[PDB]
């Protein structure tokens, strides 16, 4: 079980830690989370009290480093930042776990939620999309574009998804026209699969980190990416058994986390519905289907 | 974006635009089989792709040999026209291309999109102005060549005849638009006005009759009358 420390609270924040989160006052004595599941990603995220515009947040894995909070008080944010000198950290977290400064990762043992949003993110895959590399966390906020966002401006702070057009070149063949857009099995096992992902890991990675994204952040270019990976599978007549029951399982847990509250702008109505009930897996997807029809019918 | 009455003179201006009409492409007789089922039976189509300015029309004769052993053939007749227009475009001189595409039916848009990718400074319209282009079966002398065909086949016409020497193209268009909207709305009445005198004749090289500009205004004011009695009788006002 480890630990991410806080140097202080100087301002008043709604702290997120993967799907739990809690308020915190100006000033409050608290000094960060411990328990956190070693073995997944996760994501610290904030909510400032006087401005609830600009989500932001980090993903990291303390497999790859102590990591610890500190709010600077000239960019007006609560900052990860990596501690090089272990027994200097193991030190400081000793003290505030003795004073119980500390909240604890609200796990429950039966509680699979958090593997099931992120079976198959790795911290070395966020890395490559958010582009900081002297860091071995992500920073993640609601208003970062995406690289094809930014196609139709600063590419430091840019969101490097997969780029996936259905109107391009490189999802259509030459003479296949006709057959390529309306069957996109092709751009999924060939161009996208073989070609760029290299396995269906990589591709149910990337699209579970593009719904936290969305899910946390409100990230626009984010929710794009998560329903177009959802479409490209779902408009393929020829997928594997095998990604079509895993893709079922994800979707399920995506639909089952969303605040009921939100479904209205992360959730949209043309894919879901061609999804469901047009497109060749309308009958492959059992579990998803459920979900949706009980949770948001009215979407449908 | 979407072509309509507020932008009308960008279709008479000097960038190289074509109109694409899908709705002669796809043509079936619908009949009853001995079991008393129906069936349909394909004729010959085509594809009415025309410039505007010119009134060059490129008219790509669609065989019954193109739907044999293909299933979702309306489905299909969108992507084919879309094939056509694309193999068009890259027959022409790069000077001849046009700039803008536009489609009478919004159902052509993905379709002429995907096949156009190529083409990416080519801009592909839709239009909110209701074309009467089905009507071009009922011009004799298209409708015998698409029934002629024997195989596939792209037949060039000047749709406005010598009109352009007389005339402007934005006139040229409204005349053969109220021609196109009569022959739609009553082609027996339409054809009967457009032939009546046996003393103006059609040229081998034309379509239309050898009208004076005193007979054409005559001719413009009975396809009007023919087109307001129809509306009044389809909407009892």
């Amino acid at each position: 079980m480890n630990t991410v420390p806080f140097t202080s609270a100087p301002i008043e924040v709604t702290i997120g830690i993967d799907q739990y989160s809690f308020n915190v006052k100006e000033n409050q004595p608290f000094h960060g989370i411990k328990d956190i599941p070693i073995g997944h990603v996760h994501v610290i995220h904030f909510q400032h009290a006087d401005n609830s515009s600009m989500r932001y947040g980090y993903w990291f894995d303390c497999r790859m480093g102590n990591f610890y909070i500190q709010y600077d008080p000239k960019d007006g944010l609560y900052k990860m930042m990596e501690e090089r000198d272990g027994a200097k950290f193991e030190n400081i977290v000793h003290n505030f776990k003795e004073r119980q400064m500390m909240v604890s990762y609200p796990k429950i043992d039966e509680d699979d939620t958090w593997y099931n949003l992120t079976e198959f993110v790795q911290m070395d895959k966020i890395r490559k999309i958010v582009r900081k590399d002297e860091n071995q966390f992500s920073y993640v906020d609601s208003s970062m574009t995406t690289v094809q966002e930014n196609e139709l401006s600063d590419p430091a702070h840019s969101l490097n998804y997969t780029v996936i057009n259905f109107k391009s070149r490189e999802a259509i063949r030459p003479g296949h026209e006709m057959e390529d857009f309306l069957d996109k099995s092709y751009y999924l096992n060939t161009v996208m699969l073989q070609g760029i992902f290299k396995n269906s890991s990589n591709y149910f990675g990337e699209l579970q980190f593009a719904f936290l994204n969305a899910m946390f952040f409100g990230n626009y270019g984010s929710s794009l990416q998560w329903h177009a990976m959802i479409e490209l599978i779902c408009s393929s007549a020829t997928v594997p058994k095998h990604m079509l029951d895993k893709l079922d399982e994800i979707l399920y847990y995506q639909i089952k986390t969303l605040p009921e509250q939100y479904s209205d702008i992360l959730l949209n109505e043309r894919v879901w519905n061609i999804c469901l009930y047009s497109s060749f897996q309308k009958n492959s997807l059992h579990n998803t289907e459920k979900i949706m029809e009980n949770k948001y019918p009215e979407l449908l | 974006g979407a072509m309509n009455s507020s932008n009308y003179a960008e279709l008479f201006n000097n960038d190289i635009k074509l109109f694409v009409d899908d709705t002669n492409v796809y043509r079936v007789t619908v009949h009853k089989t001995f079991e008393g089922n129906v069936a349909t039976k394909a004729i010959n189509g085509c594809i009415f792709t025309l410039n505007p300015k010119t009134g060059h029309l490129f008219l790509k004769i669609i065989h019954t040999s193109v739907w044999a052993g293909q299933k979702r053939l309306s489905q299909l007749a969108k992507w084919k026209t879309a094939e056509e227009v694309s193999a068009l475009v890259r027959s022409l001189p790069k000077e001849e291309q046009p700039k803008q595409i536009i489609v009478t039916r919004k159902a052509m848009l993905d379709p002429l999109e995907v096949h156009m990718l190529d083409f990416p400074n080519i801009a592909i319209r839709p239009t909110e102005l209701r074309l009467p282009f089905s009507a071009a079966m009922s011009i004799d002398k298209l409708s015998d060549v698409v029934m002629k065909a024997t195989e596939p086949q792209m037949v060039l016409f000047n749709i406005y005849d010598d009109w352009l020497d007389r005339i402007s193209s934005y006139t040229a268009f409204s005349r053969l638009t109220l021609l196109l909207r009569a022959l739609k709305t009553n082609e027996e009445s339409a054809k009967m006005i457009l032939l009546s005198d046996p003393t103006i004749t059609i040229k081998s090289y034309h379509l239309w009759p050898s009208f004076t500009d005193e007979q054409w205004i005559t001719i413009e004011s009975q396809m009007r009358d023919l087109i307001l009695t129809e509306y009044g009788r389809k909407y009892n006002v």
